[PDB]
């Protein structure tokens, strides 16, 4: 299991570097963790699009 | 709204199946659609009205092919179509007989004879 | 530094070190011309020139220390910059210093493996040694040539793969 | 200034003449399909030349800006000129200009930009034998 | 900013948490003891030191505030002596206890109002701000404190009491049960400080089971579960068959006679009771609790009658925090800070003029 | 969407003014 | 554009190829022809080779 | 879970290339964004209908090679319905087109003027980019170099 | 508004017409296909590229019956 999930998350890197997400491998990790949990992902996607703005209003 | 819904809009109309149903077919619609859009071949309302007529003699009628000009007078007095080449080449290549050789008779030009 | 990478152009005998070293200073005086090419059309300014005027010591500098040396000893001395902690002289040392190490780290994948060991020219620490092809070549036949030791190599590391 | 730019002009002009003498039936057949993946690279530099006259008019094209933009030319060009003149000068056909890919396959593997094109031309080549 | 500050209080039932609002760990903890001579008001290391001749005395223990007086001794005497600042100049946000009735709500904002004088507060249910900090707004609170426990579904971004569960399965049903084993040992818990150090022991480096049928069936094999315990004082405690089963009487409530629900059987009972368009979103956000949290195992039970309550077209989303002890307290740290959190947050001028009653309104 | 808006409840009536829109 | 020599670079391989069948090939009839046309697919310039086998398939019919 | 792998999340964020009572802001702030939205086949069509708009904006190989990958997608759901939805955040050669010097059967067929006219542009944005960065190089300089007396870096400040 | 409406019996006029060209034909197309099918064609649309594409989709329905 340990074995696949290393597999996994290679090839899941490849889906998203083709569709050009703003996703680096870190944030990939923990966006397919939380993914997987079943919090629909229609609003995952924005709630990254508001975290990531809400850090640069203070840079 | 975008083109390619639509084409599962058409999906669902001619098939039983939902659009959520089937993803194998509309693999192949974004195929045939994509790189075919907007129109690359010469445009010319005239020969669809006399194959129209061609095909109304194949149906033995000749009321109906100068009843069908009327029609076509009615399509310009409205004037709101855009392309009205399009959507009657559309129903002509659709049109199924009630009951050869035909690549040296008339067609449009493929515009690789021009600049695109 | 005109004349260093337009000589060894024609060199091919140079080895694929010295050919890495002048390719890469080649690149590094593009952007030189590019502000000889966007100057002309503009056409005293000293303080626009100072800051080129540091970039372009450093340039002459590596030309004029690395004179002649191909091999081990040409990345014993860009090796010589890697050891600077003024990051001006470290980003200038930066995209030759790589195209530098890589004819060496390409054998050194096909040399801890099999594959083809070009070693007609020396530059790698590996001299072999011919006529010994019976069963003693388990002892050394392929010399640690101390010369052609890098300074990004060790003793460990230039003779374990070996 | 055009003495820094003749080499990439010697190095185009030496590779056409391969090209069009090694392209009849006599001259090998490896030998032939060298040359005939040699014309996808004469286009690259063709088209450079091409596009660089329109340019010239609007004037935002001048000697030192050619001479800037043709630096990876001026070797990756004179690779395959060698590649040319070694094989017109002393003649080498099917598995014999084989041989001498094969060597230049080797002569360079850390140089990176004189290796990629050779890297490239071999496996093109080498489809009839 | 320059917007005015913001402290927390969480006066627990085995410590009291004293801090600022934005401070990640408590700023000081002390013990929850107000002496008297058995000084004679005091909180901290000096009276921890002399309880022989001091009484310890916890003034919420049962999730009500059962001596009122010592709870309002110990919440001034914190911010006096706990955090050395002055009442005046300060607005606190106070934690209580869920299923906390009107009248007792109104008697705390009552004397906090007068007795300790606060410029601005706050009184409100437990569960929910413990959750605010562990994840979504949204969701089921499984919390097991150290005197209570509640499965709370909140979808209002407030709970529904029409479907709170009370349940008596706390740290206190723990820690009784523990005696009770251990008396059936024949072992002397000796005393109150021997209680607290085996609790201890229990949630640090007791085995807390991962399914009834395995570790008896390698005890009654062979016996090789135990860990040896070498503490400074030299106490030895440590046997194997007996350390798996005393947490496990979550698992099967009949193992020790408890007629009240499991685990699975309170937040099934939970979630039933609860609106079905809902329902995956609140199973998506299920909490962690308990002293475990020094050495886990309930997780894997949990999640798996979790995955056995529905379906399997829906995964698992268990939110199992860093901080499952300091909950709470991280809890009001986040929402006090916050300038959109003073709509929520009742000032002094309002009290006055819509009388007591409104902190009930406003503050929710 | 436009054959949806158009099945609306038009008027029987044709003008006498207008043959140009009668509606 | 250059006067446009990239649009003809295509064209005098396409041309040289189909002025040599144009010159190799005259007063031909018969299988004398379909050994005359089928010499222009044995090169390894597969230009010649792609080219002459489609003409091959016409005039073998 | 999660939760727990969503600290890592705020300590990337956070600059590492100090840094840990900013942290406890920066989590303020990232828990306060994120349940507003959470308060309040059909899965590989959603990549489709993003193909369609790759194939009409030129670039036919891009599309082609997606519609290629989400058959091997197919032969961990919820991901990829967050990449689709994440399609256009990202950040901001070939010697052949027109050659027929290889292969052993090759179609003949005319000029089209939408295959080599479209393969000089490709090489046109390149040296159209190339003598735009000679602009956008010397002037983020100027722009420092100068402005008026009392500009500059802000060490005058200190 | 009236002259709003107007516009909305202008193109149920052209849908009539449209509908008659559908029928005299006899194509396999019905009043709700075609509904799809000129919202394609207003676009600017290759009628070669769709055409084939539902000559696949009816014999893709003798693959559902």
């Amino acid at each position: 299991n340990l074995n696949a999930v290393r597999e996994t998350m290679d090839v899941l890197l490849e889906i998203s570097r083709i569709l050009n997400t703003g996703l680096d491998m870190e944030t990939l990790s923990i966006c397919v963790r939380l993914c997987e949990q079943g919090i629909n992902p229609e609003a995952l996607s924005s709630v990254i699009k508001e975290l990531r703005k809400a850090t640069e209003a203070l840079k | 709204k975008s083109p390619n819904v639509l084409l599962q809009n058409l999906c669902c109309r001619i098939l039983g199946r939902s659009e959520a149903d089937v993803a194998q077919q509309f693999q192949y619609a974004v195929r045939v659609i994509g790189s075919n859009f907007a129109p690359t071949v010469e445009r010319d309302e005239f020969l669809v009205a006399e194959k129209i007529k061609k095909e109304l003699i194949r149906q033995r009628r000749e009321a109906d092919a100068a009843l069908f000009s009327e029609l076509h007078r009615k399509l310009h007095s409205q004037g709101v179509l855009k392309n009205k080449w399009s959507i009657l080449y559309l129903l002509l290549s659709l049109s199924e007989d009630p009951r050869s050789y035909a690549t040296l008779f008339a067609q449009a030009l493929p515009r690789d004879a021009h600049s695109t | 530094i005109r004349r260093y990478t337009d000589q060894r152009s024609l060199d091919r005998s140079f080895g694929l070190v010295g050919q890495s070293f002048c390719a890469a200073l080649h690149q590094e005086l593009r952007e030189y011309y590019r502000l000889l090419s966007v100057l002309h059309s503009q056409l005293r300014l000293l303080v626009w020139t100072y800051d080129p005027k540091i970039r372009l010591k450093t340039l002459a500098a590596l030309v004029d220390h690395c004179q002649g040396r191909k091999g081990g000893e040409l990345a014993s001395a860009v090796h010589a910059y890697t050891k600077t902690g003024d990051p001006y002289m470290r980003s200038l040392v930066q995209h030759i210093l790589s195209l530098v190490s890589h004819p060496v780290l390409s054998f050194l994948y096909r040399w801890i493996y099999d594959g083809e060991l070009e070693d007609t020219y020396h530059e790698f620490f590996v001299a072999s040694d011919p006529t010994v092809k019976t069963d003693r070549l388990w002892h050394d036949k392929y010399t640690l040539r101390k010369s052609m030791i890098p300074s990004f190599m060790t003793m460990d590391q230039s003779r374990k793969v070996l | 200034l055009v003495h820094r730019i003749l080499p990439v002009a010697a190095s185009y002009s030496a590779v056409t003449r391969f090209i069009e003498e090694k392209s009849s039936f006599e001259y090998g057949q490896v030998n032939h399909a060298l040359a005939a993946a040699m014309r996808t690279l004469v286009k690259e530099h063709l088209i450079l030349v091409s596009q660089l006259e329109q340019l010239h008019r609007q004037g935002l094209l001048s000697l030192q800006k050619l001479w800037f933009y043709i630096q990876p030319a001026m070797r990756t060009m004179d690779i395959l000129a060698s590649l040319a003149t070694s094989v017109d000068k002393g003649e080498c056909l099917g598995g014999s200009t084989l041989s001498l890919l094969h060597d230049r396959s080797f002569s360079y593997t850390g140089d990176s930009q004189a290796q990629e094109l050779c890297l490239y031309l071999t496996k093109a080549a080498s489809a009839p034998y | 900013d320059d917007d005015i500050a913001a402290l927390v209080v969480d006066n627990g039932s085995g410590m009291c948490k004293a801090g600022f609002a934005g401070d990640d760990a408590p700023r000081a903890v002390f013990p929850s003891i107000v002496g008297r001579p058995r000084k004679d008001s005091y909180v901290g290391d000096e009276a921890q030191s002399k309880r022989g001749i001091l009484t310890l005395k916890y003034p919420i223990e049962h999730g009500i505030v059962t001596n009122w007086d010592d709870m309002e001794k110990i919440w001034h005497h914190t911010f006096y002596n706990e955090l050395r600042v002055a009442p005046e100049e300060h607005p606190v946000l106070l934690t209580e206890a869920p299923l906390n009735p009107k009248a007792n709500r109104e008697k705390m904002t009552q004397i906090m109002f007068e007795t300790f004088n606060t410029p601005a507060m706050y009184v409100a249910i437990q569960a929910v701000l413990s959750l605010y900090a562990s994840g979504r707004t949204t969701g089921i609170v499984m919390d097991s404190g150290d005197g209570v426990t509640h499965t709370v579904p909140i979808y209002e971004g407030y709970a529904l009491p029409h479907a709170i569960l009370r349940l008596d399965l706390a740290g206190r049903d723990l820690t009784d049960y523990l005696m009770k084993i251990l008396t059936e040992r024949g072992y002397s818990f000796t005393t109150t400080a021997e209680r607290e150090i085996v609790r201890d022991i229990k949630e640090k480096l007791c085995y807390v089971a991962l399914d009834f049928e395995q570790e008896m069936a390698t005890a009654a094999s062979s016996s090789s579960l135990e860990k040896s315990y070498e503490l400074p004082d030299g106490q030895v405690i440590t046997i194997g068959n007996e350390r798996f089963r005393c947490p496990e009487a979550l698992f099967q409530p009949s193992f020790l006679g408890m007629e009240s629900c499991g685990i699975h059987e309170t937040t099934f009972n939970s979630i039933m009771k609860c609106d079905v368009d809902i329902r995956k979103d609140l199973y998506a956000n299920t909490v962690l609790s308990g002293g475990t949290t020094m050495y886990p195992g309930i997780a894997d039970r949990m999640q798996k009658e979790i995955t056995a309550l529905a379906p399997s077209t829906m995964k698992i989303k268990i939110i199992a925090p860093p901080e499952r002890k300091y909950s709470v307290w991280i809890g009001g740290s986040i929402l006090a800070s916050l300038s959109t959190f003073q709509q929520m947050w009742i000032s002094k001028q309002e009290y006055d003029e819509s009388g007591p009653s409104i902190v009930h309104r406003k503050c929710f | 969407l436009w054959e949806a808006a158009l099945t609306y409840e038009a008027s029987k009536r044709r003008c006498w003014e207008r043959v140009g829109c009668p509606p | 554009l250059r006067r446009l020599l990239v649009w003809t670079y295509d064209p005098k391989i396409r041309l040289k190829t189909l002025a040599a069948l144009v010159d190799h090939c005259q007063g031909r009839k018969g299988g004398e022809l379909a050994s005359a046309v089928h010499a222009y697919t044995k090169t390894g310039d597969p230009y010649m080779r792609s080219l002459v086998q489609h003409i091959l398939s016409l005039v073998s019919h | 879970s999660i939760t727990q792998l969503f600290d890592d999340l705020c300590e990337a964020l956070l600059p590492a290339a100090n840094r840990k009572r900013a942290k406890r802001s920066l989590k303020k702030v990232a828990y306060n964004a994120l349940f507003t939205n959470l308060f309040q086949l059909p899965a590989r069509n959603k990549i489709l209908m993003l193909s369609f708009d790759l194939r009409v904006g030129g670039l036919g190989p891009k599309a082609d090679r997606l519609e290629e990958l989400v058959e091997e997608l197919e032969a961990v759901g919820s991901v990829l319905d967050l990449l689709v939805q994440l399609a256009g955040s990202g950040p901001p050669r070939d010697y052949f087109l027109n050659n027929k010097h290889v292969g052993r059967n090759v179609p003949y067929s005319g000029y089209d003027c939408d295959d080599l006219s479209v393969f000089e542009m490709d090489v046109q944005s390149l040296i159209s980019r190339e003598e735009c960065l000679c602009h956008s190089m010397i002037q983020e300089t100027l722009q420092v170099m100068e402005a008026a007396p009392g500009t500059g870096l802000p060490t005058v400040g200190l």
